[PDB]
């Protein structure tokens, strides 16, 4: 199957909530540029996002990064795009 | 779609296409033909005492019920002589052992 | 952007439909062929909606980009993209409102029970008709009353005012404005409990359901009578030619152009006069073409020149009138799909799939496109659409370069339960067949014969990531219905496995157990290569396992190291060798559930790609072929044959002498040859087990695989015995089977059962979504939303005995399903607070089944939660093995769990068929074992004759041991009498009942004086003799025999005390009368004191039974939909004594003597129902007295609360655990919910008491008023069982129900009440295009993510926000 | 018609690949899995590698037994009723059989019964051919033919194996294989190519007009419907968008498969789902009714 | 059918249920290699404009595609045809709606017979290629007997 399916599925309180954090973690892989494990051993050939959260880096939260005023998830967006070089369309 | 057990030797009970239809169609069988004003009437040689005869006869459905018919299951050396004087023969419906 | 919390469903107000819509159409004027540009100011119009091009004007003064956001100055208009056209909507200003065919033919007229008017008679004669009713005024005092034409009331003045006298819809608006909804509702609540009269009561009380629903949080009834006419978008509706000079347009742009010609009209006829006989003629006109939009049908449909079609319409569209239902929810064709033949993939794992390569050029041509332009394959995405569009060979890499972790969807047409779709990782292989994985087969039911599946592709990513980790097929490895495995190793693989750990024996003398001893390590270790000890024996002597192997090459051991081989390189792949090590054949299925729940999930996936491998490389190397040889005949079958043939003919020589007679003749018979195939059957089985263990006919039938105990009978031995299509057996079996000379006489015979089989699946095949349909429309609003409820209220008590099946089973009910408090039973286990209990958990409350009688656990049925339900309350079932999460149909998931298992079911009739079975008894009941006995339910007692004599029937004679284990079980009849008590020891071989198998005695149950009544000679009773006594006694006459008036006279025996009094029976309050049936013996004197047990009556002969027993699909149906069952059981409308009346062989009698009455209460009992019931005992109410099943409808109002979710549920199951198939509990109830939902109190809290409102709304109201404070308040209520399809058909949701054929008296309730409709369900969120619930959709799930990085970041701008 | 009509028929040779269903005349019906090449694939010890390959399991569930006689059949009509016509009619035609047929006859078939090409002439033997001609590949009538008993005698007259199964060797290992097998020559018959066989392939063609549901025809193939029954499955699992896109961004809603289009073929992924078109049209079936609906936010 | 070397036995997963494992000499040797003959129709009624005509004059298209074709669109019998190639011949034509400003002078001088008609024949099914074996002829009287008869 996959790699360490148990192992999330322990990570999470609810099921389906892990699906939602690969999703999301998936989602800003692409746009924003690429990830947190890269250089000793991480993937090969051509894969994707799990393989982050099995490991310990990621963080999900209900509501981990916002702002003080409004609910605005965009200030991590910001923060995001001024890091991250590669630039989507 | 249940064969009953008059059709014998006039369609086979398990010529029915397979899949939406099952027993709503069933073919006709070979030597078995629509004679003159329907009724169905499968040929059937006329063997007289220990003798069989190479002449055949279309009998009725109704007509068969009147006269004891035996089998082809049964050992004939040509047309002129019988096996064993007891052997299985089948009526309308029923099994009993008749003589030659 | 933000979830969708709730959606609100109201009636449309003229100020609310005026402030979507802009500008107003007057004239029907649409597009020419020739420009698209709007014509004048019609449907189509630049102003109104928008333009059509780019940016230039309908007249064509500026349209260069110089002029982009200035309009022209002659003509001004703001141009924008052909888009806006769409969205933007428009209103069409009617002179004279109309009203809606909704509200008016359904039966429950909306304006008939709130307004005092005939509920259908006055409407279909004010709207279409000229039949003037007055609206109001200050002329004609007559403000309900209604008038005609003669009746017309006029002012006799010189100068009166105009009168406001309309007809049709405009009419009505007046009437529900002069109709004050509040002193309807102050008056409404009086005249029901407080006036005596029946026929007022029954008249208010109907018309208020429907009046406080405009009370309430609903909106008024004064706008129910379209004012104004929505338009349908333009871009909807397009006039594009089709191919030739056919013309493809939708049927409203001919009905749209009707309604507005007929409008412009009117408006000349209002403002000026308003005759009664010119106005009329104007809207009658206009009424018909507004009602074209509305139904067709109902009165008269449209049809076309030369053609009787009704014209499809708005509404014809949901119910599909014309039979377009069944083409709706049939498939909408999914732009990327496809379909081909299917195959095995064996070396394929469960996570990926074998698809064809040239149709992933096809579907996946997206997903190219995007990634050409990396390359040098294509260079920009315009002139890459004539390049890969079709048959290309350049493309064969880039493509596979895009499938490298992006799975799709297969799928098979008859979808049943949720393994219907599952997500594979596409690969390229070559041909036009998809290769399926065999484990995944189970899945599917179906073959490889012809069968084709499709193939979906994910688009975005995030329906991508969720398609791998819980779509994924080595993901859910246990089926939604019970906890066992559906994907599990079949045939082929298990064949490889079992051939491999097999010993063989041939010629052995001496015993050879090396194994343990020292002497025969020695012994039979030079002997091996001597002549005595062979090699292929059973012989065991070396070191270690990789050792062992070696030495079975060089021909020198042979078994010994199958185990050896297993036992290594499967644990290789995977550690825990604890539990890896059963395999076996039966076992197979169990490690699939143990390897779960001791290990993980991602263990198991690898861990089935092994045993997979193994399982047909085996296979292979050992050749389990087939042959005809391999049939071997028992030697013991030309014996039974030659016997049986030598015994029909004894028997027929008996019937012509004078021996046997014409009973004993015919079951000898067929006896002799029922059993015939049986003995040459397991003459087969034992010895191929002991002379040849190697046999491939034989061990692949033994094992897993594909074999039954009566498919292998047919080819080896005897095929038993065949029946004829209605049922009767044939009293000629057959001899010849498939391995000789077959004739054509039994090859007939077998004809008879084999049409059966193959015509059954014939019309399942072609809509096996049917059955489904109907479970699945009705518990679709079933989902997972637990919140620490913890709700001890409506206690569910599981019986620790089921019903009875036959007449006495023995199993139990509780798999997974959380405890309600703290039970001790065990000496050593002890579930303490609600708790998930395993399953091997039931076991244990099986084992002392002696101590419980109930066992407490939280049922689904009973559940605080409204709309959703507890995660306690539920189970464990879902998707894997743990608990169950959070956002689960548990609704979709259950209905699907039994539509499956229903293609197996036999389909005669669904009003039920029939069987055949034989009643017998025995009047000697000696006990195996040893051990004590035990007695459940029975009131013993000693009487004057010396004997341990019972009072009731139906008891419980088992065999409980000192462990508590069933062992025996037997059935003690009435009268019965016992040798020891209950309690007390007996032995081996002891008898420890005995009785009369002739009659059956009518013994009392209280002591105290016996007195003759309803007895007069010549009247009921006559001076008569018996046969076997020889005493002339008092002996009553029968029902038949007796004379003119002695027909309600019922003969008994009432006992009564010392004082006169009467004797009430200990436990209730019934009276001691026992009656005394026709030809009953009676030898007892009058005024004679008697005693408890003592004989009153007796019943010479017995009979009752032959027919009965349903089973199968159409029992099914019968349960779910509760109709009359084919054998109705009058059940008992009062609990209390019972007492047979007669017992003649015409028609015998039930009598029951409450309190007062006693005679009424008659019960008259053909000879066909099996009496079940005894003479003594109370009986339960609602306790089944004849042998069949009962109704829904009646057992609701009678037993309790406990019994009807406990019942509907378990007759059910008895007919799949016949079949094999098992079914959870937890899938079964949260259907049942639903049928019971609706209810109608008797003690009004809120509403008055004829309501028929919800459950879950009036457990609340019940809940805060009780349990919390403010004087509790006794909202008792009835509960009201109803069937799935009806249930269904009035619901909450308005678009649930719509799936139906009645969405006129659905949409319409959802309506008039403004009820507020929070989507919960899914099926009711597909429909309208929203996100599913479940996920993920569910507003539990909000979470962001972060990188170490990206953590440190924010506080840097945290940091910033301090001043300095 | 009118105008003519030019209807050109198209020829094209549908060789055995993967999909082909093929079957017997027992009941056997099966389809081809993989065409695994003549490496792998087990043969005997005189070559002649096995051509078709069946499951011996097909044979307890499915209660068929003749298949398997007419297997034993096949093999040994080297030796049973063909050989009368496939040695005693050879031999009178090539003079160099003539001199291995007398010979090897007896060898194998010593029943009086059988013709004796020992004591037959080249005269005799003719007319003992012409009375079995039409029987060729030997006769065995419907329910009247064959025989337990028969059989096997005749299975002793010919080459080669004995009782029916033979020793075999593996194609991938090549070793002895373990216990004989049942081999043979069992009459196989292929199954004609409906319509349906051929693959239906789309991904994006022309529309329906009053419904936004896409339509196949000539050129373009049908798409694959998605009944109740399929949407059930998805609605089960947790899934949320697999089912949501199902009916909306990829047949109904119009303005979603322009957008999602236009996405993929950029590199990122498509705008989340907005309104379906099916929740457009049935709105709009509403309004223009007494009743109206409208969707409601937080 | 035919008679072939059968040999019952588990190979390796392939023949689970009902499933058929063929030597890869089957594909070799014409031996199950079928005729299989499909019928596409091509009927061209009247257009708004006028009825349509059957010529090789179509533009939009290749010079492969009309290279098989004769001089009346129809295309000879015995060609190599493949997913793509032009059958029938046949012609459909526009209307005022899809005709443009520039094409409409030209229609007027050059001509009517010069950009009126569009492209609208009958090609080849994707995934099926064979060749043709069997080409059908009509030609109307009363629309005249042109180059096609
Ligand atoms: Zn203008
Ligand atoms: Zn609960």
């Amino acid at each position: 199957a996959r790699v360490t399916v148990q192992d999330a599925v322990e990570k999470i309180g609810n099921r389906f909530d892990l699906v939602l954090v690969a999703a999301r973690r998936a989602r800003q892989m692409q746009v924003g540029g690429k990830d947190p494990l890269v250089p000793e051993e991480n993937d090969k050939t051509t894969v994707i996002a799990l393989r982050e959260i099995e490991e310990g880096l990621i963080n999900n939260q209900i509501l981990d990064v916002r702002e003080r005023q409004e609910q605005q998830e965009q200030e991590a967006a910001e923060l995001q795009a001024v890091t991250a070089i590669a630039e989507g369309r | 779609r249940d064969v009953h057990p008059t059709h014998y030797g006039r369609v086979c009970p398990i010529e029915t296409p397979e899949g939406p239809n099952i027993g709503l169609i069933n073919s006709l069988s070979v030597y078995a033909q629509t004679n003159e004003y329907g009724f169905l009437e499968t040929p059937y040689r006329k063997v007289t005492d220990g003798v069989v005869t190479d002449e055949i006869h279309y009998l009725s459905a109704i007509e068969e019920g009147n006269y004891v018919i035996a089998q082809a299951n049964s050992n004939l050396d040509e047309e002129g002589h019988f096996v064993e004087d007891l052997v299985t023969c089948r009526s309308k419906g029923e099994s009993s052992l008749f003589s030659r | 952007t933000e979830e969708f919390d709730a959606i609100k469903i109201a009636l449309a107000s003229p100020d609310m439909i005026r402030s979507w819509s802009f500008g107003e159409v007057k004239k029907p004027e649409t597009i020419n062929y020739r420009t698209f540009k709007p014509e004048r100011d019609g449907l189509f119009c630049a102003r109104i909606f928008g333009p059509v091009k780019d940016y230039e004007c309908l007249c064509g003064k500026y349209k260069r980009l110089k002029h982009r956001g200035v309009i022209c100055e002659k003509c001004g208009v703001e141009v924008t993209q052909t888009k806006v056209r769409r969205e933007r909507m428009g209103h069409i200003e009617l002179a004279s409102p109309t009203a809606h065919i909704w509200f008016l033919k359904s039966l429950p007229s909306r304006i008939g029970l709130l307004l005092d008017m005939p509920l259908r008679d006055i409407e279909r004669v004010l709207y279409f008709e000229s039949y003037v009713v007055i609206e109001g005024g200050m002329t004609n005092l007559e403000r309900q009353q209604i008038l005609t034409e003669e009746q017309y009331l006029d002012a006799l003045e010189e100068f009166g005012d105009e009168f406001d006298a309309k007809m049709g819809a405009e009419a009505i608006q007046a009437l529900l404005k002069s109709m004050d909804l509040e002193q309807e509702c102050e008056q409404l609540r009086e005249e029901l409990n407080e006036t005596n009269s029946e026929t007022k009561r029954k008249k208010l009380t109907k018309r208020i359901k429907l009046l406080e629903a405009f009370v309430q949080s609903g909106n008024k009834p004064e706008w129910m009578i379209l004012t104004v006419l929505p338009v349908l978008p333009p871009d909807l509706r397009p006039l594009v030619p089709l191919d030739g000079g056919r013309f493809a347009t939708s049927d409203l742009n001919d009905l749209y152009r009707r309604v507005i010609n007929r409008n412009n009209r009117l408006k000349r006829l209002l403002d000026l006069a308003a005759p009664d006989i010119i106005v009329r003629n104007e809207k009658r006109m206009l009424q018909e073409a507004v009602d074209a939009l509305l139904d067709n049908g109902r009165r008269g449909r449209a049809i076309t020149g030369s053609n009787k079609r009704p014209l499809k319409s708005l509404a014809d569209m949901i119910k599909g009138k014309q039979g377009r239902f069944r083409q709706n929810l049939l498939g909408k064709r999914v732009d990327y799909s496809g379909r081909s033949v299917i195959t095995v993939g064996p070396y394929l794992r469960l996570h990926q799939c074998g698809l064809p390569k040239k149709m992933a050029l096809e579907l996946f041509k997206p997903f190219i496109y995007g990634k050409l332009e990396l390359r040098g394959l294509a260079t920009t995405i315009k002139a890459a659409k004539k390049m890969v569009e079709r048959e290309e060979a350049v493309v064969w890499d880039i493509l596979d370069e895009v499938i490298r972790e992006h799975p799709v969807l297969l799928n098979r047409a008859p979808t049943l339960h949720r393994l219907g779709i599952q997500a594979f990782e596409p690969v390229l292989i070559e041909g036009k067949a998809i290769q399926l994985h065999p484990l995944v087969c189970a899945a599917y039911n179906a073959d490889f014969d012809g069968d084709q599946m499709a193939v979906h592709v994910p688009l975005t990513l995030e329906a991508q990531l969720e398609a791998r980790a819980l779509m994924m097929s080595t993901n859910n490895i246990l089926s939604p219905a019970n906890g066992e495995p559906i994907i599990v190793p079949s045939q082929d693989v298990v064949l490889g496995l079992y051939y491999m750990t097999r010993d063989c024996v041939n010629a052995k003398g001496e015993g050879m157990v090396l194994t343990g001893p020292k002497e025969a390590e020695r012994l039979y270790r030079s002997g091996l290569a001597s002549l005595h000890a062979r090699v292929k024996v059973r012989i065991t002597e070396y070191e270690k396992d990789a050792n062992g192997e070696l030495v079975a090459k060089t021909s020198l051991k042979d078994t010994t190291v199958g185990r050896a081989i297993l036992w290594m390189i499967v644990p290789k792949g995977l550690p825990y060798s604890i539990v890896n090590q059963a395999l076996g054949k039966k076992a197979i299925s169990k490690m699939l559930n143990t390897c779960y729940r001791i290990l993980g999930l991602k263990p198991t996936v690898i861990f089935a790609d092994q045993i997979m491998y193994t399982g047909f490389a085996y296979a292979a190397r050992s050749g389990a072929s087939v042959g005809i040889d391999d049939m071997v005949i028992p030697e013991k079958k030309h014996e039974i044959i030659s016997e049986a043939e030598a015994e029909v003919a004894e028997i027929q020589e008996q019937f012509q002498s004078g021996l046997v007679t014409a009973g004993e003749r015919y079951n000898k018979v067929i006896d002799i040859w029922a059993a015939a195939n049986d003995r040459v059957s397991k003459a087969m089985m034992d010895n191929l087990q002991t002379e040849v263990s190697f046999n491939s006919i034989y061990m692949m039938a033994d094992s897993g695989a594909r074999g039954s105990a009566a498919q292998i009978r047919q080819l080896a031995g005897m095929r038993g015995l065949m029946a004829k299509p209605d049922g009767s057996i044939i009293e000629t079996p057959i001899t010849a089977n498939f391995r000789e000379g077959l004739n054509v006489l039994q090859y007939f015979i077998s004809t008879h059962g084999a049409r059966k089989g193959l015509a059954d699946t014939a019309l399942k095949t072609a809509n096996s979504g049917y059955l489904t349909r109907r479970l699945v429309d009705v518990a679709q609003d079933l989902v997972v939303t637990e919140d620490d409820c913890g709700t001890h209220e409506g206690i569910m008590m599981t019986p620790v005995i089921e019903g009875g099946d036959v007449k006495e089973p023995l199993r139990d009910r509780v798999l997974g399903r959380v405890t309600a408090e703290d039970v001790l039973k065990p000496g050593t286990a002890d579930i303490l607070v609600p708790r998930n209990t395993l399953l091997h958990e039931q076991w244990c409350d099986l084992l002392e089944e002696n101590s419980v009688d109930a066992v407490k656990v939280r049922s689904v049925v009973s559940c605080d939660t409204d709309f959703g339900v507890c995660a306690h309350c539920y189970g464990r079932d879902l998707a894997r093995g743990h608990i169950i999460n959070k956002g689960e149909a548990i609704g979709v998931i259950a209905a699907q769990s039994i539509g499956e298992p229903g293609t197996q079911l036999t389909m005669r009739t669904f009003h039920i068929g029939g069987a055949a079975s034989r009643a017998a008894a025995e009047s000697s009941i000696q006990v195996k074992n040893k051990g004590s006995i035990k007695l459940s339910n029975v009131k013993s007692v000693v009487n004057s004759s010396g004997k341990l004599v019972i009072t009731s029937r139906n008891t419980e004679l088992k065999l409980i041991d000192e462990f508590g284990r069933t062992k025996e079980s037997y059935k003690v009849p009435y009268g019965a009498v016992l040798a020891k008590g209950d309690g007390e020891q007996v032995a081996g071989g002891e008898t420890v009942a005995n009785w009369d198998p002739h009659t059956m005695p009518v013994i009392t149950e209280v002591s105290g004086f016996v007195r003759f009544t309803d007895m007069i000679d010549g009247q009921t009773i006559t001076r008569q003799t018996d046969e076997l006594t020889g005493l002339s006694s008092l002996v009553v006459l029968d029902s038949a025999e007796r004379t003119a008036g002695g027909k309600d006279l019922r003969p008994a025996l009432k006992i009564v005390d010392a004082q006169g009094n009467d004797v009430l029976i200990p436990g209730t309050d019934m009276p001691a009368q026992y009656f005394l049936p026709g030809k009953a013996i009676v030898q007892l004197e009058d005024g004679v004191q008697i005693s408890s047990g003592d004989t009153l009556a007796r019943i010479p002969q017995e009979s009752g039974g032959t027919k009965d027993i349903t089973g199968g699909l159409p029992r099914v149906a019968d349960l779910f939909e509760a109709r009359r069952p084919k054998e109705p059981a009058i059940l008992a409308e009062i609990s209390g004594i019972v007492s047979f009346g007669k017992e003649t062989k015409g028609k015998r009698r039930l009598v029951i003597t409450p309190v007062d009455g006693s005679d009424p209460y008659e019960e008259m009992i053909p000879k066909w129902r099996q009496l079940n019931v005894f003479e003594g005992e109370r009986v339960e109410r609602g306790d089944v007295i004849s042998d069949g099943p009962e109704a829904p409808h009646d057992i609701l109002r009678l037993r309790g609360v406990h019994a009807v979710t406990r019942y509907i549920v378990n007759e059910v199951q008895d007919v799949y655990r016949l079949q094999g198939v098992k079914i959870n509990d937890k899938h079964i109830e949260v259907i049942v919910r639903q049928m019971l939902r609706k209810a109608t109190i008797v003690n009004a809290g809120s509403s008055d008491f004829l309501e028929g409102e919800q459950v879950e709304y009036s457990r609340v109201k019940i809940a805060n008023r009780e349990l919390e404070a403010n004087g509790k308040v006794g909202a008792t209520y009835s509960r009201d069982l109803l069937g799935i399809t009806k249930a269904s058909l009035a619901t909450e949701s308005f678009i649930s129900a719509a799936s139906f054929q009645e969405t006129t008296r659905v949409l319409t309730e959802a309506a008039v009440a403004g009820k507020r409709d929070e989507l919960r369900g899914l099926k009711e969120n597909v429909i309208v295009g929203r996100l599913i619930p479940a996920g993920t959709g569910y507003a539990y799930h909000q979470d962001r993510m972060r990188r170490r990085a990206a953590g440190e970041a924010p506080a840097a701008p945290q940091v910033t926000a301090e001043d300095a | 018609g009118v105008l003519k009509i030019v209807k050109v028929y198209l020829a094209v040779k549908r060789r055995i690949q993967p999909g082909d269903k093929m079957a017997g005349r027992h009941g056997n019906k099966g389809v081809i899995s993989k065409i695994n090449p003549i490496e792998d694939m087990p043969y005997d010890e005189n070559g002649t590698p096995v051509d078709i390959v069946l499951n011996p399991l097909g044979v307890p569930s499915r209660m068929n037994i003749g298949q398997i006689l007419e297997t034993h059949l096949g093999m040994a009509a080297k030796g049973i009723g063909d050989k009368i016509n496939a040695m005693l009619k050879q031999q009178q035609e090539v003079a160099k059989l003539r001199e291995f047929i007398q010979r090897a006859y007896d060898l194998g078939a010593d029943v009086r019964q059988k013709v004796d090409l020992s004591t037959f002439s080249d005269e005799e033997v003719m007319r003992l051919a012409e009375n079995l001609r039409k029987g060729m590949p030997i006769a065995t009538p419907v329910f009247d033919g064959a025989k337990e008993a028969e059989i096997k005698e005749l299975l002793k007259l010919g080459d080669l194996p004995t009782s029916g199964q033979i020793r075999l060797y593996d194609g991938r290992t090549g070793e002895q294989f373990e216990r004989p097998v049942t081999v043979g020559y069992m009459y196989m018959l292929k199954l004609n190519h409906l319509v349906d066989d051929k693959m239906h392939a789309r991904s994006t063609g022309s529309y329906s007009l009053v419904t936004q549901q896409p339509l196949g025809g000539k050129a373009q193939f049908g798409g694959q419907r998605f009944g109740e029954m399929e949407v059930w499955a998805l609605e089960a699992y947790g899934a949320a968008y697999t089912l949501q896109e199902m009916l909306t961004v990829k047949s109904d809603d119009v303005n979603g498969r322009t957008k999602m289009y236009k996405n993929i073929v950029d590199g990122n992924h498509q705008m989340e789902p907005g309104m379906p078109e099916s929740f457009n049209v049935l709105l709009k079936e509403i309004r223009s009714l007494g009743i109206n609906i409208e969707l409601e936010d937080e | 059918g035919q008679n072939m070397r059968v040999a019952f036995m588990p190979w390796n997963g392939y023949n689970f249920e009902d499933s058929i494992l063929v030597s890869e000499r089957v594909v070799q040797e014409d031996r199950f290699t079928t005729i299989h003959i499909q019928e596409l129709a091509c009927v061209s009624r009247d257009t708004k404009l006028g009825p349509e005509e059957i010529t090789a004059d179509i533009p939009n298209v290749g010079e492969a595609a009309l290279s098989k074709l004769d001089e009346s669109g129809i295309v000879y019998i015995g060609a190599e045809v493949t997913g793509g190639d032009i059958l029938v011949g046949k012609v459909t034509p526009k209307g005022e709606t899809q005709l443009t400003p520039e094409e409409k002078l030209l229609r007027a001088i050059f001509g009517e017979k010069a950009s009126d008609v569009k492209d609208s024949s009958l090609r080849v099914p994707n995934g099926v290629s064979g060749t043709v074996i069997d080409v059908q002829v009509f030609t109307r009287d009363g629309v005249e007997k042109d180059k096609r008869a």
